[PDB]
Formats: C-alpha cells, structure tokens, sequence
C-alpha cells in the first residue's frame, strides 16, 4: 500500500490536515493507511475514518443520482436516442462507487471489527458495515441485491443488539445507528411502517433519559434527536 | 433525501 | 492516452454530463482526451476545456491556501514543533496543482494555441495560458519564480494586443482576459497602480460601447463589468 | 481574494 512507509502517527496527523483542507479523497487515503498498520483505532481516530469515507461516497451518490435520473429521462416514451454514452458514464460512477464501499466493507472486515470488543467500538464498525452495504443495495439491480440488502439488514441489527442491551437511549452512535436503520427500512427495505416506528421508538426512549445528562452530552443527544424528527417529519 | 450521520 | 478509444463526440457528451454532476476531474480528462483528438475547439468546447481545469484548479488553489497558513503558523515564535507533516502534505498538493497547470499549459501549446487563428479564439487560448503560469507563480519559490511570472505577463499581454486591435471593449473575452490580468497585475507582479489603471479603463471603455449591444450581449459584458467593480471596490 | 473568470 502507498501508506506502508508512513508512520501511524503522520497519517493521522494528515488525515486531520486533509479534512481542514476539505480533501476528503486524501483524508480517506490516509485513515486506510492508518487502519492498515494494524493496532485498533480510538475513537477520533474511527470518527476520521467514518467522515472521510462519508464525504467520498456522499459525493459519488449525488453524482451517481444526477445521472441516473438523466439515463432515466433517456428511457421516457418520445426522448431521442443518444447513444450509449450516459449509460456507460453512470457505470463509471457506479463502479468506482462500489469500489469505495468494497475498501471501506474489507477495513471492517480486515480486520476492524473482529478487534472491537467494546460496545462503542464495535456498534460503530457494525453500523459502518450496515451504511456501506445500504450504499451497495442504492446501486444493485441484479442477482445479488437480495443478499446485498440481507447483508446491509444483519450488519444493522447485530450493532442494534448490542447498542440496546450496552449504552444508554441517548447515547450519539445508539441514536445514529437507529437513525440510518430507520433510513434503511424506509428507503431499501420497502418498510416505512418500521421506519418511523423505529424513529418514533428511539427519539421518545432518548427524551426520557436526557434528564441524566450534562449540558454537554444532552447538546450532542438533541442533535441526533432533530434528525431523527426530521426524517419523522418528512414521513408522515 | 432523509437524513442520515 | 486512456481516452483515445473513445469518440470525439462521446468525450464531449461525457464532459458535459460530468458538469451537470459536478464531477470536475472527470470532465476535465474527457475534454483532455477530446483535445487531444487533434481538431480545433469550438467556442462551447473552448468553454467546457475552462471549465473543468478552473473548477480542478480551483479546488486545489484553496486546498493549498489553507495548508500554507497553516504551515506560516507553525513557523511563529512559540509554535510547537510537530515535524515534516504539514511541509510534506502542503507539498504534495503543490505538486498535483503544478501537475494540472503543466497539463492545460501542454494542451495549449500542443497545439491549441497555434492552430487558433481567429481572434476570439487565440485571446481565450492566451488567456488561459496566462491563468495558469499564474497558478504556477502563486506556488512558486524557487529560482524560475520570475521566469515564471515573466511566462504569465507575456500571455497575457499577446492576447491583449489581439483583444485591443480585433474586439469591441464589451466583447466578454476581451472584458475576463484583461479582468485577469488586472488581477495579475495586483497578486503576482506587485504593481497595484497597474491594476487599477487596467480595471477602470476597462470598464469605462465598456460602459461607452454598452449602447450597441442587444438585451442578451449586454446582460453578458455587464456581469463582468460588475466583477471589475468589485475588484475596484476591493482595492480602493 | 479578487474575482476572476
Ligand atoms: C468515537 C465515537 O464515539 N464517535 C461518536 C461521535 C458522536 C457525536 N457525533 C455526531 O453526533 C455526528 N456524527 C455521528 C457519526 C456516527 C454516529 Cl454513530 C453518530 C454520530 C457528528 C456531528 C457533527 O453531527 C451529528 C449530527 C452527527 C460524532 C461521532
Ligand atoms: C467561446 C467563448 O467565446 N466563450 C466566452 C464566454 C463569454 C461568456 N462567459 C462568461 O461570461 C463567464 N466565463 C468567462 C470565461 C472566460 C472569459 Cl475570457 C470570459 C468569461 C461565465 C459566466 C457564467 O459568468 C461570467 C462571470 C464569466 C462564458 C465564456
Ligand atoms: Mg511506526
Ligand atoms: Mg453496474
Ligand atoms: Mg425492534
Ligand atoms: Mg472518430
Ligand atoms: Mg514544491
Ligand atoms: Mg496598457
């Protein structure tokens, strides 16, 4: 890897200067670097990771959705032919897209989350799993989407497991794991019923724990919550 | 879209 | 060249699809790959060549700025010492955006500029080769720096001299060239006054010739006046 | 910074 002859530590330390920058392809270069030297990751070293990939693939959906919809206006009764140009251009996106998940997918699984025994750690190296995967399902129209979704679904549920039975209903990455599960069921599983019941479940069980936080921590537990409300805002 | 973190 | 098996038209097609998704690198590689081709541009190919190396360029220009405050900081009295990582990653985006700049300035010397013989042309071609000799002096150090500078002043002021003899001061090519290297003038040459002076006659010129122009051509030379202004506005 | 096109 072009990373093995940097130190963790300068990695890191670039990882942070990339993301001041807004060099989210760089950031995600080097956190890959990072976690390839092997040793586990502290949590702001898991949250540079998380963005930089976030802001990569975040940029290749949008891409990817103008583009479909332009192949799609392409396919309407009365649209002129054009070629197979805005075809191939979408599969280019698209592969690239799915190249993205399959490094972010073979960090986690190589060997990111089998060292993650804390339930911090290892809900928020399950959760990634289930988003990358939820990524994979937005593009799949073949033989494998079922299983892709069923993977997305697994990958959710065991971070759920362990979020509920391991940390508090307020806790950020409980209340950001339910969040995107909840966006999950709405949008790739055809279940909308459990998404908003989901939302609806965890945004009232975190208000009545807000009352055990600092200024701080109900801050960050508020914030999530919002989101959580737009999403049920948005659906109902 | 909906949001997601 | 990896775009030397596709057309000509599709290349077109793909950067302009590129540009609906905002997906600059791409749409600057396929229209390298289309100049290339060896034919003369069109003026909306022309434009769609600016386009894509502005946004990349752009981009990396921004990128640079932040990394190079950061590294003035780290060289203040009383500053920590926290090693070669923000000179090394500074470094490396300066390398790719010379990297861009030497690309466009070798499309336009192979062989853009030479084939271009008609005004509006040949002053867009200088224009640019001025723009990016002035990216490369932005970044600039070393013992070539005035060279360099030298390289930009002489584009610029070729197409100046077509501008002047063969376009009407409201012509828009004629109005962003010299609005370009008034800024030149002000950022890379140390000559305020000269900028100024370019500026404000620019724009009077302009204003004088406004009364020949349809509804459509004077929306087009007045929004670049404005950017005159603004930069008049800046200065004074 | 000043505007260019
Ligand atoms: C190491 C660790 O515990 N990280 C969790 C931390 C919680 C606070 N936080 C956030 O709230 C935001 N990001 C995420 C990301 C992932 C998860 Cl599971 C929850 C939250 C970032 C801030 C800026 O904005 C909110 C909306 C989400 C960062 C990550
Ligand atoms: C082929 C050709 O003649 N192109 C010129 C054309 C003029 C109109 N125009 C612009 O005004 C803007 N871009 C530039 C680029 C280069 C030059 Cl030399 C002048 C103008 C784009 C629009 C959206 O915004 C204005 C401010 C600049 C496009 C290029
Ligand atoms: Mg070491
Ligand atoms: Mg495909
Ligand atoms: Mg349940
Ligand atoms: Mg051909
Ligand atoms: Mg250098
Ligand atoms: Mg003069």
């Amino acid at each position: 890897g072009a990373m093995g002859s940097m130190e963790r530590a300068s990695l890191i330390q670039k990882a942070k200067l990339a993301e001041q920058a807004e060099r989210y392809e760089d950031m995600a270069a080097f956190m890959k670097g990072a976690v390839e030297k092997g040793e586990e990751l502290s949590c702001e070293e898991r949250n540079l990771l998380s963005v930089a990939y976030k802001n990569v693939v975040g940029g290749q959906r949008a891409a990817w959705r103008v583009l479909s919809s332009i192949e799609q206006k392409s396919n309407e009764e009365g649209s002129e032919e054009k070629g197979p140009e805005v075809r191939e251009y979408r599969e280019k996106v698209e592969t690239e897209l799915q190249g993205v998940c399959d490094t972010v997918l073979g960090l986690l699984d190589s060997h990111l989350i089998k060292e993650a025994g804390d339930a911090e750690s290892r809900v928020f190296y399950l959760k990634m799993k289930g988003d990358y995967y939820r990524y994979l399902a937005e593009v799949a129209t073949g033989d494998d989407k079922k299983r892709i979704i069923d993977s997305a679904r697994s990958a959710y549920q065991e971070a759920m497991d362990i979020s509920k039975k391991e940390m508090p209903p307020t806790n950020p990455i409980r209340l950001g794991l339910a969040l995107n599960f909840s966006v999950f069921h709405y949008e790739i599983a055809n279940s909308p019923e459990e998404a908003i019941s989901l939302a609806k479940t965890t945004f009232d069980e975190a208000m009545a724990d807000l009352h055990t936080l600092s200024e701080d921590s109900y801050k960050d537990s508020t914030l999530i919550m919002q989101l959580l409300r737009d999403n049920l805002t948005l659906w109902t | 879209f909906p949001a997601t973190v």
